[PDB]
Order: structure tokens, then C-alpha cells, then sequence
């Protein structure tokens, strides 16, 4: 739900 | 630091190869050799630093939250009663949570925020900055509670003026904030109606720009936009 | 050892949260605790032990295998000369591997194994040993590589000479052993013929064994059944 | 392709 740990 | 012997490079290129191998607390402890060099990092740097501790958080979130869990449950009417064990456990990984988040919280204050001039790695820092303190604010319970939350919501305020002066509407860096600090009104500051407000009009605006971008930069772009419209879709 | 002040039986209840947090570092230091208390495991513990390890290990080798790639790349012709990096990083993932290793056949011969008498628990505990000094067997190269690979040989041979006289062709410990003693053969001691005939007999035995079982045994034991007839169609 | 680390 956050934003994605890597691009 | 068991990394000042090692060529900043090196570090570098270790911490690539620890995330081939998802081998993230190598990399994290290789990422936070590099920032200690005392040199601004590049994007792709910071980018290297980012992964490598929200994985490792990351994985301590979902442990931390399988346990909180069974400890509810313990503390539910009809439980037996099994000692201290569940709560130990789960203070154990908590507190090893805590310590990696001061840890990156640290490395911002000395000092990647204050030598951070350019908008794009200033916004980078003060969201990162609003992230670990919202992971210590999911697991505070305590006096500085309070303190957390806003210090949390501070950084991500910070990082969204600037970010709203300097950068078109559909930068990833301001999307993946708008995201996170709609997250954090939702999960943490008991503000969904801002969280949507939030989510909605960061959509709308990237939507307005994307006519302006090249193919490639509007499939990263449209990727973090996507995550908005899910997440308005579960809040709504 | 940091475990010595904690109850035999609060380290299996945390190896037990561990293991549902995907914890499995913490799970192996929780079971290494209890072994070391000095008392005989049961069944139900030399499984938590097992899958502990298993886990740290496996994760060891994975991580090896990509880096080791890596390696065997960069020494190729037309390859960049990188520097010492990617070796270093590979030793010391290999390094750790490698205590890892040691700790659990320590744990063994101090002392699981000369106390170990039932078939269940002694086959349980070669089995251990073999497939710990296979994990070290595919990281060797040096002079003590051969004396690596039949520490393995002789422990799973020990293991399948008890298991065959004291346990039935179905008993998935039996059936777990000979599939991994299989994979031995073929991977590490350059013998698939064997590995091949080692599986099939191993899965016709059992087949035929099959309707003494419950519908429980018999989910348990064709499990692995199939397993061997993976890798049969994989080797033929 | 070996026994499942978890029975
Ligand atoms: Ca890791
Ligand atoms: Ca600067
Ligand atoms: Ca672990
Ligand atoms: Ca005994
Ligand atoms: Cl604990
Ligand atoms: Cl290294
Ligand atoms: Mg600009
Ligand atoms: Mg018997």
C-alpha cells in the first residue's frame, strides 16, 4: 500500500 | 565502524550485489558504510540506501505484526494464560526495529539532510525521513507517542512544500511521498478523510501532466499513480 | 551462550513464534539454546531444529549460488576486470555459510547423536549430519573436499543401513533420507546412475508399502514419493 | 529437488 521498496 | 576500511566503491558495489542476492542487512550495513565516507550520494546511492532499509524494516514490520497479533489474542477473554514468552519476543523484535529505524534516522542527521541542496535528494531525505519515523510511530504506544507522529508529519510536510515548489506533479520521488504521507494520515494519524484528499488530488494532478513525459517516464509515473487509485479503492 | 538464563521450554515456545514470524535466524538461536540445555529432543524439537536450519542455510546457499554465478561470469573471456570485490563478497557469504554448517553438526556430535538410540531420533540425526556436510561439500575446493564429501557419504550411509532395518519403506524420515542421499549422489559425487536407482527403488519399496497406511500416513509418505519421481523425470 | 525444510 506504501510505495514500492525499489524502484 | 566495521566498514571504515573498505573503499567507498567497494561498498557500493557490494551493496549491488547483496541485493542481487537479497542479502538486504548486507546491504544496508555496506550503504551505511558509504554514507559514512561523509560524500553526498548520488540518486542511484540514495536509491541503493532506500532499498536496503526498507527491506530490512520491512521484514521486521511483518514479523513485528505476526506477533502483536498473537499477543492480542492472548490478551482476549476466554485465553489461557502462557507466560511471558509472547510479549518478550515480540519486545525483542520491536526494540531490534527501533534500532535499525534510529539508525537510519541518524545517518539523515549526520548529516545527508543538512548537505542535501538539490530538490530531488532533499525530498528523497525528508521522505525517508517521514517513513522511519511513521515505522516507529506503528509500534509506539508510549509518552512520546505524540512526539513520533509529529515528527513524522513534519518531515513529510517539508518534503511535500518542496516538493509541490520544485517538481512537476508527476516526479516519482513526489508521488511515492504523496503516497506515504497519505498512508501515514490513514494508518497512523486517524485522518482517512485526508488520506483520500490526499490521494485523490496527488491522482488528478499526475493525470493533468502526463501528457508532458516521455514513454518511459509515463510507465514510471503511472506505476506509483496506480497505487494511489488502489489504495482509494480500499478507502473508499 | 546468550540462551543459558531461558527455560528449556520458553526457547521451544519462541522458536515456535519465530518460526511464525519467518524468523528463522532467532528460530535457530531458540533451538540451539534448548539443544545445549543437555536434555534429548523429541520429535516434535528435532523438527523445529531442523526446519530452523534448514531455513538459515538455505537462504546461505541461495545467496552463494547467485554471487558464485557472478563470479564464474566475471572470469570469463571477454570479462571486465572488477576488482577483488565480487570474491570477497562470495567468501563471505561462504564463510558464513560455513559456521553455520559447523554449528549444527557441533550441535551433533555434543552431544545429539551418542544419545540418540530410537531409529526415529538417530536416523533424524545422521540424516542432519549428511545433509550439513553436503551443504559444505558444494562450497569446497580445496584438499579436504574429499574428506568433506565422505563425512557426508558415511553419515547418510549409517542413516539408511538403521532406517532400513528398523523402519518401514513409507516412514518419511526413510523416504526424506534416501531422497536426499539421491541428490548427494547426483550433484555432489558424480553418480547419477546411483542417484537414479537410489530413487526408483526408494519410491517402488514405498509404493508397495503404502496400503498398510491411514489417509494420513499415506499424505505424508506419497508426498515425498513424489519428490523423488520430480527429480527421476528431471535425471531420465 | 532434496526433502522440504518443513514437514
Ligand atoms: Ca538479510
Ligand atoms: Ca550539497
Ligand atoms: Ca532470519
Ligand atoms: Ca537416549
Ligand atoms: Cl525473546
Ligand atoms: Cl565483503
Ligand atoms: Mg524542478
Ligand atoms: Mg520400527
Amino acid at each position: 500500500g506504501s510505495e514500492p521498496w525499489k524502484q | 565502524g566495521a566498514m571504515g576500511s573498505m573503499e567507498r566503491a567497494s561498498l557500493i558495489q557490494k551493496a549491488k550485489l547483496a541485493e542481487q542476492a537479497e542479502r538486504y542487512e548486507d546491504m544496508a550495513a555496506f550503504m551505511k558504510g558509504a554514507v559514512e565516507k561523509g560524500e553526498e550520494l548520488s540518486c542511484e546511492e540514495r536509491n541503493l540506501l532506500s532499498v536496503a532499509y526498507k527491506n530490512v524494516v520491512g521484514g521486521q514490520r511483518a514479523a513485528w505484526r505476526v506477533l502483536s497479533s498473537i499477543e492480542q489474542k492472548s490478551n482476549e477473554e476466554g485465553s489461557e494464560e502462557k507466560g511471558p514468552e509472547v510479549r518478550e519476543y515480540r519486545e525483542k523484535v520491536e526494540t531490534e526495529l527501533q534500532g535499525v529505524c534510529d539508525t537510519v534516522l541518524g545517518l539523515l542527521d549526520s548529516h545527508l539532510i543538512k548537505e542535501a541542496g538539490d530538490a530531488e535528494s532533499r525530498v528523497f531525505y525528508l521522505k525517508m525521513k517521514g517513513d522511519y519515523y511513521r515505522y516507529l510511530a506503528e509500534v509506539a504506544t508510549g509518552d512520546d507517542k505524540k512526539r513520533i507522529i509529529d515528527s513524522a508529519r513534519s518531515a513529510y510536510q517539508e518534503a511535500m512544500d518542496i516538493s509541490k515548489k520544485e517538481m512537476p506533479p508527476t516526479n516519482p520521488i513526489r508521488l511515492g511521498l504523496a503516497l506515504n504521507f497519505s498512508v501515514f494520515h490513514y494508518e497512523i494519524a486517524n485522518s482517512p478523510e485526508e488520506a483520500i484528499s490526499l490521494a485523490k488530488t496527488t491522482f488528478d494532478e499526475a493525470m493533468a501532466d502526463l501528457h508532458t513525459l516521455s514513454e518511459d517516464s509515463y510507465k514510471d509515473s503511472t506505476l506509483i499513480m496506480q497505487l494511489l487509485r488502489d489504495n482509494l479503492t480500499l478507502w473508499t
